[PDB]
Order: structure tokens, then C-alpha cells, then sequence
């Protein structure tokens, strides 16, 4: 922020809660609901090392 | 005098602790360290009615008890002003938690006190009373109603709204304060304009008031007419109750008596006041000197107290259910609760004002015919 | 792993012990024992195991098995969810006809059934009536939702859970029967309120604030509105009550699961920790708990084959209430929840002494235990040391379920952050404070320049096209339609007044901003709107009141219009009032909050907005004559009031000949001219022609009566002077206030004002209805005239006339005069304490004290006898009512108040003593004593005779009510000596009195 630096950001987020940015569809929400229902790739290697 | 914003940011109110005629105190903390504080909220405009001179004369009056108490600062036993906060509209002025009420709903909780705790007020009283006049400061305005109690027991001044500077060789006079608290000299200057001025004396006369009605319970001087109280005053003829007197000390009395001078120069001052056998105490000393006839006295006192302490003792009575059937009053116990149950009964008709007291509830006159003689 | 095994362990626990009779199809389990039934709260707790272990399942599984078992337990939670729904869903009807008006017989019934989810009772063989059960329901049905699990599927479900949202958003006015089904303390069950079933309800209507029923797939159309004035009136009336179950039970153990794991609703923790110090000193056994004191449920007496309690429960249920280890098992939960450990070892180890093992070996959780029926005498003289013997129902899933989601808790395979996903634990973070931002606006030209001119730069109502400004009640009726649905007959929210904390926020209508202002500036309601000191206090309370709570998202907005009756008589200024106002909230500083002015282009960037979806498409002849000709407004008054009562309800006068000018519209047109004038004088006259009333006023009734307090409307004498001991509707409370004011029609709006006054006073000086019990409003109003007949010097027809024209303010002053307290001097203030009876705080436990050494004491025939002492208590209310009644028989004050301080006097007299007087006592004899011995001593002392006059109705000596208490010559030293001697009179003697 630093100071009078602190409003394109402002402009920024304000953006992007809006929806779009520059024509390219965007979503906003907690991380816990996009996590779950959501397929998570598994790193299993580890283990057996 | 800075900008409302410092306060804004530093202090937050809190829930109201009490109220008053134009002012409210509310409850704030100091961020920076959480530590509890008391704020004065002066709205100099009194809610838009009041015509600019009024607000003129509140701003001056509140900038010079700034600046007067800007320098009493530094006793213990005085309040401290912490920060000052001003506006157009406000004033924020930050003072020091006591935690409790102040003297009236402790005498009238209490109904009476005794002598241990009146010593300890009344050597705080006039030790700060005589740091006030060491430093040519005078107050006018000492009642109950203004010294604050902690939860040690501890006192100190509070609201000198009426307090000013006076020059050597000046003689105020100005009328100001409640009747019943007003010495001689002042009515005297209202009377007539021929006299000099007074002093320090108005406020020994409001200390021997104050101790008067904490030791009997009841001012020494009231009545339900103004005119009549002013010439009980003046003609200051004082008296002292038969059954209710005695069970104290002549040095208490003597001390009573000795407060209490019409004489502007027979009163005594606080260095006198406070050399007075009352406040003696020792600690050690080994340099106790004298001739045998001091041997022999000692001796002699010492015999009769061994003798008169066993004498005292027996000196108590029974209950004597018969003589409550004659009279209840005469006994300790029975005129104490009778008191302080008709106190708690009656509780909510005790405030400010001279119209209603604490001294309209006792009747000691024999209420009769000689009641058409009132005054002329 | 060891994880592994204990986890299959629990599962096998939870397999044998509750899915046995999960009883699929319908999927709801009976209500244990050989009942056949489905009681919702217990189906509703009976899941949170299985939902727990499946959650612990679900985040380790990685395997095909372990993704199986975690699929089958979710789809048996929800199967159970569904079928639950379903009798809820099957009986529409009831909940559309409890919509409008408040009744225990349109209400849904407690007990469900079995297959085919029919009806097994009717509307009055048991109590239907239970808000906790549906609240606790919803709560956990929000919990499940964002937990991620699917129980919705169709649209009109969702209309019919906004209906029931209404069904129970009015749960903290509506008394209930209780979790108990038990009514009040005793039975004849009683509705009467409690403190269990409104802390159930805050945290349901708070859970479900934009909580999507369809998931993160939803639509435009998928979120359950609610308000947020019911959940502050909630909190209130809870913060209020919170240390005692109601007005009848010192405490019910029952608040426990308010202030713990279920439904964290409760602030200031201290009021935690005391109400947890309390149970635990109070209801603390052996092998359990009780759920309250006096309560015979299985006990070896009562003849449990009868219901409805005789009134003789002297010492038949005392001391031996049974047990409850169910709030032995809350406390290792509430224990293991925030931050406490040793606390949960003591708890687990004193539990694990109490447990049972029955088939199988496995944890089994007993109801209660029965004291024996022969060791009963002992138990009376030493409490808590008899040996009790299991009795009664054991497969008590509740418990079990409870206990094994503690235990599941406590072994570390779960956090506590995944039961609530929705983070309830943080209830006791303080919050620091808000900003509040107030635009002004003029409604001319003229006001613009006037503002101007003195300073002050607003902008008028045009010039902001974009954004509109219209009052509350439009937006009342746009609220009406929400949730509507046609083919199962839903009438959607019915109509209701708007709180501030619901208006100060933005909203978006069709693409377009809209902004309403607040309800106290309508003067088409009511008359105290057209004072500028109450729309001053209003202002002022009302910041006060959004600064405090304020929660939520977003810095307030209010709208303050300036109006043309805020200017003065000549019209070209504005009033010093509201200048002073104006100045105040400018510079960041009035009331008790900060506040910010600006134009509503800065607010709009930065203020919380309400996207809003639903409202988007899919010789009386003669009379008249004279009427007409004739000039005043007294006549006025007066030949409307006769027309409209004789013949003119609704018929046309027929004065104008081209309009048709109803009685109706002639009388709202003399408004106009009346306010003019500010006379009130005919104005509250016309009112009660059109009989207005006051919004909110069944919510100050409500404030009013949980105080602990009896409210009483009319004038002495009963039989036509009631009491409303218990809230009741609008309606009703508007039909019995009519009732009791009879005829005189302004007594009505008398009471309804004077109510409101208290109403707005006590919540900020919550201290001078002390020594207060019981208040009416009609006496008030006697006290009124009499005050102002004495101050006037004048008769009381023109000390009414003088109170009837006062303004508001005038009434307000003078009710604040009389409540703070502030011959001739001493007599009228005994006549007032009469009129007011304030009798002392601890005036009863004293007269309970001297009841318990003698036979009664007799006032004029009636007496009181002793035997009232042991089926009573001092701490309830019927003893209370008992003595005031007695003490009431008497009409004259100064008579009630020396008959107190008589009575008081025996109380302190018979302290000194150590006897039993064994004989009753007359208190108008040791009066009638005191007074004879007070002329005696008055004769011996030489006063005339006309000194010693005599009152002609009393016996009395007038100048014994003019003197002091307290003296050497008061009234206490007489009736000290006459209570005295009459204690001589009857007593063997010998006094023996020390102390």
C-alpha cells in the first residue's frame, strides 16, 4: 500500500470482485468450499522412498 | 486545545458512570496501555440555547479552572488531570478512576461515623487545606458532595469551579454557595457593603460544618425558612442535643467549639488545628526527663486507669425491657436501629438542595403548642 | 494402524447401539422403549455421531472401502434428513394458519410417527408446541448444507423453509410449553416463556443469513433472506434472562446446551462463568444432576398413575429430585471444546464410575437413578449421601451419542474447527467499534437557501434522479411478497414494522438504487412525531443504538429529510433545536457515537448493498347545515364525534355537492388544520375517534413483563381492573386495553402513551422501578391529576384540562419528576408512598421471618395464616401477591404505610426476644395503642385542643401523620412501645429478652 499507492490496488480488487477483467470470467469465494468437491492429484511416492 | 481527532483515535467511551446539571462522566480507556480513565464531556453550547455570551463566559470559565489546576497538580490527595481535549462544541476533560461515589451515599448508607475514620478525613482535609493556602489558593467550596472515596478509604479534592487566585492585600467580595455552608462574613458582605472582605475563615467555618454534620448526623444550622436559618446563623448560638452527646470525648467538643468562632481572628488555622491533642500520636522516644514528683505522678495515673478501667466496665446496664416500655430512645442499640431503619424506609427523599436534608427527618422538638412561636 | 482399529471400533459401537434401528423407508428412529414413536429433538441428536465419524472417514479414507463406508453413512444421514423433512412438508396447513395470530392449537405436533408419517394424537392429548425442536433442527440443517452434503433438491422446498423461517422468527414473544413438555413449574401446564427456546433461535436465524441450500452450483434465487432486528430483540431479551430459566424456576439445567457446543449464542463470558458456578454449586449431585429443583418425575410417591399435580407439593419432592447424567456428559464436551483438559479428565473419570456394561460389554448410559423407597427419612436430614438404584428407560441414544462424539472428540481424529464450518467459537472476540454516516437532504428550494444561509451546504430531493428516497411502510409491503407460492397456498411474510438497524442499509431494486428513511418521522401514525425535542431523543437513542451492535458487513447510512413542520412559526428559519442538532453531528461527535456528513455520491462506493431477485419478473340535513355554517374547533370536534357514533360510521355527509365527503374524510382533513395550531386540546380527541394505534406496542409489553414484573390496566376498583401477567397478541391487547378504558376513549390513549414512556425509559435508567412490584397505569394517572390540582391550586376538571393540553414533553418531565421522588409536607408524601406502596426491598423476607415464629397476622378480620410459610417459598412470586393483597383490603394510603411501618416494627422488635408468641397479632390494635399513648402524652403536655383535632373517617390524629419517623417525639418510638406492650399482653410473664 505505502501510502498514495494504495488506490489502483483498491481499483484492482474492485475489479476483479466485479466479475470480469479484461473479457476473462472470474469467481471469488472462501477456500474451503472450492477445495472441497474438487479432485486433488496424489503424491504417493514418499512414502515408499 | 488540539484537534478532536487525537482524541478521537486515542480514547473510546464506555457506559455513562453519572450525570449532571449540563455535563455527563462516561468510563475510556488509553489504548496504548489499557488503562481506565474517567472523562468530563462540557458541552459549551448547552445543546444550542444559549445565547454567545453564555458560551463566552462557560469557555473562559473553563479555561481559567484549567489553568489554575495546572498548577495545584502534584499532591496525592488531589485529583489529576490527565489529558485535555478541545472543540467548539466540547470540551473532554480526563481525570482519574475513583471507583465508587462520593461522600453522600456513604453518610446516608451509614446514617453516622465514628472517630476513627473521621480522624483520618479530617487530617487529610486540613493537610490539603493547608497546602491550598501555602499556595495562595483559596476554594470556597469545600461540602460532602465534592470529596471522592477510593476503595482504601482515600480523599481527595474535587470541583473547584469556584477557586481563585488571590492577591496579597485584596479582599473578595463575592456571594457564592449553598446558605447552610455560608459563613457570617459572606452574608455580611451581602447585608452591607462597608465591610472589608473575608478569607481563609469561610473555609474553617465549612470544616467545623462538615465535621458537625458527619459527627452528629444532622447540620448544625437549618430550617425550613431561608430568612430565619440566615438569623440562626448570624446570631450563632449553636446548641448541643441531651440525649444524643453523650457518649463522646470533651477533646472532640473542645475541638467543635474550637472550629466554630464567630470572631474572624479567634479562628484557628489548619497548623493550629493540627497540633490539637486529638491528632497526637507517638512512635518511640527514651528521652522522657523529670523530677520524682513526675515518677509519682506517672505512678498515680497509672493506678487510676488499672482501677477506673474495671469501674467503666461495670458501668453497663441490662437490656431493662421495662424501661423500653417507658422509653426506647434512652438506649445505644435502640435509637441505632430505629435510626437507620427509618433511614432505609425513608432513602429516596435525601438530595441536593435546600429543600430537602437529612436534618427534616430527625424531630427532637417537642412538637406542641410551642410551635406558634416561630419568628416574628 | 492404531487409527485404523479405532475408528472400525467406534463404528462397530455406533453400528450396534444406534443404526440398529435406523428403521429405513421412513429412515427415522423410534423414541427408544417399547413406545413406537419419533420425537424430533432426539432424531434431530441422535445423527452428530454418525455425521462426525463419517467426516473423520471421509478425509482419511483413500481407499475404495473406506470411500464406501463414508458414502453409506452420508446417504443414511441424509435418508434420515429427508424423511424428517417430509413431516414437516406434509402439514403446510398448520404452518400458514399459526402464520397469522398465535395459538397452541394451529401448531405442528411434537411426536411423529411411523410408517405412512401420519398422526398418532390430537390437538389436546398432549403439548404441539416446541420452537427448540424446529430451531435446533434448522441449525443443524444449515451445519449440514456447508458442511457440503446435499439435503435440498426441489425449488419449493425452499419456499416452504423461507415460510417456516417466519413460522419461528417470532420465538422471543411467543411463550412455549418447554423442552420438558411440562409447561410452568407445577403443572395444569401453563404457556409461559423460557430462556432455552430464544437462545435455540438466535443462532438458527443467524445460521441461515445467505447460506445457499444448492451448493456452489446455485442460482440467482437459492438463499434464505432474513432479517436482523428479531436476532438483536433475541439478544436482548436472552442478555436479560440469561441467569434464570424463567420467572418460575430459580434456575433449569437446561441452559447448558445454550452456552455450550449447540448454538453459541451469548456474550459478556463473565455472565458464563457465573451461570456455570451456579449449576455447579446448585444442581450438583452424586451419579448426576437435576434438571431443577421440585420436580416428582419417577419418584416412589405422587401415584405416577395420576397427572396434573394437587397443590400439595409441601415436602413430597423436595431433596429428592432422581439424577441426570445427560448434563454430566455436556460438560466434557463444553470442557474439551475451547481450551480446557484437566476439567475433561475429572469429568470423564467421575462419568466412567457411573456406566453400565450390558451385552457385549459395551458403554451403555442409564436415564436416572431412583432414591429407595424406604430410605427417604434420611435423605430429608443428610442430602446427597442415600445409595440410589438404577430405574427406568436405558437405551438412551441422546446421551450415548453425545458421549461418544465427546470421546471421538477428545482422542484427536477430528478438530473442532470441522464441525462448524461456519465458525461460531469466536462469539466472545470483542468488536472495537463502527463509523456511522448520516446524509441530509431538503425537500426545497426554501430550505436549501435557509440552510445555506446559516452555513450548512445540503442538497435538495431533485437533482439526484438516479437515486430515489421513499418511506418504510412501501418497502413493508414489497417485504409481503417474499416466499409466495400459489399452489400450496403460502401467503409469503406478513406484514410487520421495520426496526433502523433494517432501513439504515442500501438496496437494489431493477437496477436502481433506492434508499428509505426511518420510521419516526411519520406523522400520518401518530402525534409525537410533531415535537422536535422527542425527534431529538429519537435521533439520539437511535445512533446510539445502531453504533452499539452493528453487525454488519459495511458503514451505516441514514437519511434525515428536513420537513416543513420543522421550521418555525413564521416559517423562515429553522428551529434552534435543530440547528443545535446539525452542529452536533457535524464536527464527529453527538450522542454517544461518531458521525460522518457527506453527499451520498461518497457513500456509495462504500456502503453494504442488498442485490434484491424476487421482485424481478416471471333533521340530519339540518345538522349538517350547521356544521357547515359554523366556525371553532371545539363544535368541530364535537358534532363529528356525534355524527360518526349516531349515523355516520361510513355514510356521505353531502356537504359539497360534487364530491361525496365521508365523516372519515372530514375528520383525517381536520388534521390538517389542527397541527397548525398545536393545540392539543381536540387533537388526541379526534385520534380516538379513529382509534390510531401505536406500532411496537406488544414489544414494549414484552420489555415490560420480563422484567420480572405484573402490568395493570384501568382504574380501581376490580372487578373490570385486569391483569396481564402474560404477553398477548395486537389484537387482544388492543380489545382489553378498550375494554378496561370503556367509554372515555382518551383514557386508552393515556395508557398507550404512558406505556411507551416507561418503554423508552427503562432500558437507560434501569434503576428507579426498584421498590416497585406491581404498576398501574391508572393509578399513575390519578397521582397525575392530584399533582397537578395541588400545584394549580385549582379543581380537578381543570387540573385535567391543564394535563390533557400539556405537550409530550410536559408528560415525559413530569413522569421523571414522580419517579425520582422529587401540615401539608409530610402528609402528602405518606398519601403518595400509599398511592405508589413502595414497600422495601427486603420488606417480604422479613415478613416471611416473623411468619415463621406465630400463628398469623390478622389485619380487620382477614388474617394470614402460618401454614402459607411452608408451601412457599420467599424467592417466588404468590407470596408477594398474597401479602399486597392483604395489605390492599385497606383503601386508604396513609393507613397501608403504617400498617408497614407497624409491621416492621414487630419485625425488628421481635429479634431481641427468644420466644414463640403463639397467638396472632392485630396490627390496628398496636396502631390504635400508639396512638392513644401519643394523645395522652400530648394531653400531659398541655396543647390545646384544636392541635389535637381528629380526622372524620380514621381515628387518627393528623398530626401523627405529620410527624417524622424517626426522633425522640416520632411515630417509631410510639408503635415500638404499643407493639411492646401488646407482645406483654400475651406473653407468660417473662420477656428474657437479650441480645
Amino acid at each position: 500500500i505505502r501510502g498514495s499507492r494504495f488506490n489502483p490496488i483498491l481499483d484492482m480488487l474492485a475489479a476483479l470482485k466485479k466479475g470480469i477483467i479484461g473479457g476473462v470470467k472470474v469467481h471469488v469465494d472462501r477456500l474451503q468450499t472450492l477445495i472441497s468437491g474438487a479432485v486433488v492429484e496424489q503424491l504417493d511416492f514418499l512414502r515408499i522412498s | 486545545s488540539h484537534s478532536a481527532q487525537d482524541f478521537y483515535e486515542n480514547y473510546e467511551p464506555k457506559e455513562i458512570l453519572g450525570r449532571g446539571v449540563s455535563s455527563v462522566v462516561r468510563r475510556c480507556i488509553h489504548k496504548p496501555t489499557s488503562q481506565e480513565y474517567a472523562v468530563k464531556v462540557i458541552d459549551v453550547t448547552g445543546g444550542g440555547s444559549f445565547s454567545p455570551e453564555e458560551v463566552r463566559e462557560l469557555r473562559e470559565a473553563t479555561l481559567k479552572e484549567v489553568d489554575i489546576l495546572r498548577k495545584v497538580s502534584g499532591h496525592p490527595n488531589i485529583i489529576q488531570l490527565k489529558d485535555t481535549y478541545e472543540t467548539n462544541t466540547f470540551f473532554f476533560l480526563v481525570f482519574d478512576l475513583m471507583k465508587r461515589g462520593e461522600l453522600f451515599d456513604y453518610l446516608t448508607e451509614k446514617v453516622t461515623l465514628s472517630e476513627k475514620e473521621t480522624r483520618k478525613i479530617m487530617r487529610a482535609l486540613l493537610e490539603v487545606i493547608c497546602t491550598l493556602h501555602k499556595l495562595n489558593i483559596v476554594h470556597r467550596d469545600l461540602k460532602p458532595e465534592n470529596i471522592l472515596l477510593d476503595d482504601n478509604m482515600n480523599i481527595k479534592l474535587t470541583d473547584f469551579g469556584f477557586s481563585c487566585q488571590l492577591e496579597p492585600g485584596e479582599r473578595l467580595r463575592e456571594v457564592c454557595g449553598t446558605p447552610s455552608y455560608l459563613a457570617p462574613e459572606i452574608i455580611e458582605c451581602s447585608m452591607n457593603e462597608d465591610h472589608p472582605g473575608y478569607g481563609k475563615e469561610v473555609d474553617m467555618w465549612s470544616t467545623g460544618v462538615i465535621m458537625y454534620t458527619l459527627l452528629a448526623g444532622s447540620p448544625p444550622f437549618w430550617h425550613r425558612k431561608q430568612m430565619l436559618m440566615l438569623r440562626m446563623i448570624m446570631s450563632g448560638n449553636y446548641q448541643f442535643g441531651s440525649p444524643e452527646w453523650d457518649d463522646y470525648s470533651d477533646t472532640v467538643k473542645d475541638l467543635v467549639s474550637r472550629f466554630l468562632v464567630v470572631q474572624p481572628q479567634n479562628r484557628y488555622t489548619a497548623e493550629e488545628a493540627l497540633a490539637h491533642p486529638f491528632f497526637q500520636q507517638y512512635l518511640v522516644e527514651e528521652v522522657r526527663h523529670f523530677s520524682p514528683r513526675g515518677k509519682f505522678k506517672v505512678i498515680a495515673l497509672t493506678v487510676l486507669a488499672s482501677v477506673r478501667i474495671y469501674y467503666q466496665y461495670r458501668r453497663v446496664k441490662p437490656v431493662t425491657r421495662e424501661i423500653v416500655i417507658r422509653d426506647p430512645y434512652a438506649l445505644r442499640p435502640l435509637r441505632r436501629l430505629i435510626d437507620a431503619y427509618a433511614f432505609r424506609i425513608y432513602g429516596h427523599w435525601v438530595k441536593k438542595g435546600q429543600q430537602q436534608n437529612r436534618a427534616a427527618l430527625f424531630e427532637n422538638t417537642p412538637k406542641a403548642v410551642l410551635l406558634s412561636l416561630a419568628e416574628e | 494402524s492404531n487409527s485404523g482399529v479405532r475408528l472400525d471400533g467406534y463404528a462397530r459401537l455406533v453400528q450396534q447401539t444406534i443404526l440398529c434401528h435406523q428403521n429405513p423407508v421412513t429412515g427415522l428412529l423410534p423414541a427408544s422403549y417399547d413406545q413406537k414413536d419419533a420425537w424430533v429433538r432426539d432424531n434431530v441428536y441422535s445423527i452428530l455421531a454418525v455425521w462426525g465419524l463419517g467426516l473423520a472417514y471421509r478425509k482419511n479414507a483413500d481407499r475404495d472401502e473406506d470411500k464406501a463406508k463414508a458414502y453409506e453413512l452420508e446417504q443414511s444421514v441424509v435418508k434420515l434428513m429427508r424423511g424428517l423433512l417430509h413431516c414437516m412438508i406434509r402439514q403446510v396447513d398448520k404452518v400458514e394458519s399459526f402464520k397469522y395470530s398465535q395459538s397452541t392449537k394451529d401448531s405442528l405436533h411434537a411426536k411423529y410417527n411411523t410408517k405412512t408419517c401420519a398422526t398418532v394424537v390430537g390437538d389436546d392429548q398432549w403439548g404441539h408446541l416446541q420452537l427448540d425442536a424446529t430451531s435446533v433442527y434448522l441449525l443443524f440443517l444449515a451445519q449440514m448444507t456447508a458442511s457440503g452434503l446435499h439435503i435440498i433438491h426441489s425449488l419449493d422446498e425452499v419456499n416452504f423453509i423461507q415460510n417456516l423461517v417466519f413460522y419461528i422468527e417470532a420465538a422471543y414473544k411467543t411463550a412455549d410449553f418447554g423442552i420438558w413438555e411440562r409447561g410452568d413449574k407445577t403443572n395444569q401446564g401453563i404457556s409461559e416463556l423460557n430462556a432455552s427456546s430464544v437462545g435455540m433461535a438466535k443462532a438458527a436465524l443467524e445460521a441461515l443469513d445467505e447460506l445457499d441450500l444448492f451448493g456452489v452450483k446455485g442460482g440467482p434465487q437459492s438463499v434464505i433472506h432474513v432479517l436482523a432486528d428479531e436476532v438483536q430483540h433475541c439478544q436482548s431479551i436472552l442478555n436479560s434472562l440469561l441467569p434464570r430459566a424463567s420467572t418460575s424456576k430459580e434456575v433449569d439445567a437446561s441452559l447448558l446446551s445454550v452456552v455450550s457446543f449447540p448454538a453459541f449464542a451469548v456474550e459478556d463470558s463473565q455472565l458464563v462463568e457465573l451461570t456455570k458456578q451456579e449449576i455447579i454449586t446448585k444442581l450438583q449431585g452424586r451419579y448426576g444432576c437435576c434438571r431443577f429443583l421440585r420436580d416428582g418425575y419417577k419418584t416412589p410417591k405422587e401415584d405416577p398413575n395420576r397427572l396434573y399435580y394437587e397443590p400439595a407439593e409441601l415436602k413430597l419432592f423436595e431433596n429428592i429430585e432422581c439424577e441426570w447424567p445427560l448434563f454430566w456428559t455436556y460438560f466434557i464436551l463444553d470442557g474439551v471444546f475451547s481450551g480446557n483438559a484437566e476439567q475433561v479428565q475429572e469429568y470423564k473419570e467421575a462419568l466412567e464410575a457411573v456406566l453400565i456394561k450390558g451385552k457385549n460389554g459395551v458403554p451403555l448410559l442409564p436415564e436416572l437413578y431412583s432414591v429407595p423407597p424406604d430410605r427417604v427419612d434420611e435423605e430429608y436430614q443428610n442430602p446427597h449421601t442415600v445409595d440410589r438404584v438404577p430405574m427406568g428407560k436405558l437405551p438412551h441414544m441422546w446421551g450415548q451419542s453425545l458421549y461418544i462424539l465427546g470421546s471421538l472428540m477428545a482422542e484427536g481424529f477430528l478438530a473442532p474447527g470441522e464441525i462448524d464450518p461456519l465458525n461460531r467459537r469466536f462469539s466472545t472476540v470483542p468488536k472495537p467499534d463502527v463509523v456511522v454516516q448520516v446524509s441530509i437532504l431538503a425537500e426545497t428550494e426554501e430550505i436549501k437557501t435557509i440552510l445555506k444561509d446559516k452555513g450548512i451546504y445540503v442538497e435538495t430531493i431533485a437533482e439526484v434522479y438516479p437515486i430515489r428516497v421513499q418511506p418504510a411502510r412501501i418497502l413493508s409491503h414489497i417485504y409481503s411478497s417474499l416466499g409466495c407460492n400459489n399452489r400450496m397456498k403460502l401467503s409469503g411474510r406478513p406484514y410487520r414494522h421495520m426496526g433502523v438497524l433494517g432501513t439504515s442499509k442500501l438496496y437494489d431494486i431493477r437496477k436502481t438504487i433506492f434508499t428509505f428513511t426511518p420510521q419516526f418521522i411519520d406523522q400520518q401514525q401518530f402525534y409525537l412525531a410533531l415535537d422536535n425535542k422527542m425527534i431529538v431523543e429519537m435521533l439520539r437513542t437511535d445512533l446510539s443504538y445502531l453504533c452499539s451492535r452493528w453487525r454488519m458487513t459495511g458503514q451505516p447510512t441514514i437519511t434525515f429529510p428536513i420537513s416543513h413542520s420543522m421550521l418555525d412559526e413564521d416559517g423562515t428559519s429553522l428551529n434552534s433545536s435543530i440547528l443545535a442538532a446539525l452542529r452536533k453531528m457535524q464536527d464527529g461527535y453527538f450522542g454517544g457515537a461518531r458521525v460522518q456528513t457527506g453527499k451520498l455520491s461518497e457513500f456509495l462506493t462504500t456502503s453494504c448493498c442488498t442485490h434484491l431477485s424476487f421482485m424481478d419478473p416471471g333533521d340530519f340535513k339540518a345538522l349538517v347545515l350547521q356544521l357547515k355554517e359554523t366556525s371553532s374547533l371545539q363544535e368541530q370536534a364535537d358534532i363529528l364525534y356525534m355524527l360518526y357514533t349516531m349515523k355516520g360510521p361510513d355514510w356521505n355527509t353531502e356537504l359539497y355537492n360534487e364530491r361525496s365527503a365521508t365523516v372519515r374524510e372530514l375528520l383525517t382533513e381536520l388534521y390538517g388544520k389542527v397541527g397548525e395550531i398545536r393545540h392539543w386540546g381536540l387533537i388526541r380527541y379526534i385520534s380516538g375517534i379513529l382509534r390510531k394505534k401505536v406500532e411496537a406496542l406488544d414489544e414494549a409489553c414484552t420489555d415490560l413483563l420480563s422484567h420480572q414484573k405484573h402490568l395493570t390496566v384501568g382504574l380501581p376498583p376490580e372487578p373490570r381492573e385486569k391483569t396481564i401477567s402474560a404477553p398477548l397478541p395486537y389484537e387482544a391487547l388492543t380489545q382489553l386495553i378498550d375494554e378496561a378504558s370503556e367509554g372515555d376513549m382518551s383514557i386508552s390513549i393515556l395508557t398507550q402513551e404512558i406505556m411507551v414512556y416507561l418503554a423508552m425509559y427503562m432500558r437507560t435508567q434501569p434503576g428507579l422501578f426498584a421498590e416497585m412490584f406491581r404498576l398501574r397505569i391508572g393509578l399513575i394517572i390519578q397521582v397525575m391529576a392530584t399533582e397537578l390540582a395541588h400545584s394549580l391550586r385549582c379543581s380537578a376538571e381543570e387540573a385535567t384540562e391543564g394535563l390533557m393540553n400539556l405537550s409530550p414533553s410536559a408528560m415525559k418531565n413530569l413522569l421523571h419528576h414522580i419517579l425520582s421522588g422529587k401540615q401539608g409536607q409530610w402528609q402528602r408524601r405518606r398519601r403518595l408512598d400509599g398511592a405508589l406502596n413502595r414497600v422495601p426491598v427486603g420488606f417480604y423476607q422479613k415478613v416471611w421471618k416473623v411468619l415463621q415464629k406465630c400463628h398469623g397476622l390478622s389485619v380487620e378480620g382477614f388474617v394470614l395464616p402460618s401454614s402459607t410459610t411452608r408451601e412457599m417459598t420467599p424467592g417466588e412470586i404468590k407470596f408477594s401477591v398474597h401479602v399486597e393483597s392483604v395489605l390492599n383490603r385497606v383503601p386508604q394510603p396513609e393507613y397501608r404505610q403504617l400498617l408497614v411501618e407497624a409491621i416492621l416494627v414487630l419485625t425488628m422488635l421481635a429479634d431481641i426476644e427468644i420466644h414463640s408468641i403463639g397467638s396472632i397479632i392485630a396490627v390496628e390494635k398496636i396502631v390504635h395503642i400508639a396512638n392513644d399513648l401519643f394523645l395522652q402524652e400530648q394531653k400531659t403536655l398541655g396543647a390545646d385542643d384544636t392541635m389535637l383535632a381528629k380526622d372524620p373517617a380514621s381515628g387518627i390524629c393528623t398530626l401523627l401523620y405529620d410527624s417524622a419517623p424517626s426522633g425522640r417525639f416520632g411515630t417509631m418510638t410510639y408503635l415500638s412501645k404499643a407493639a411492646a406492650t401488646y407482645v406483654q399482653e400475651f406473653l407468660p410473664h417473662s420477656i428474657c429478652a437479650m441480645q
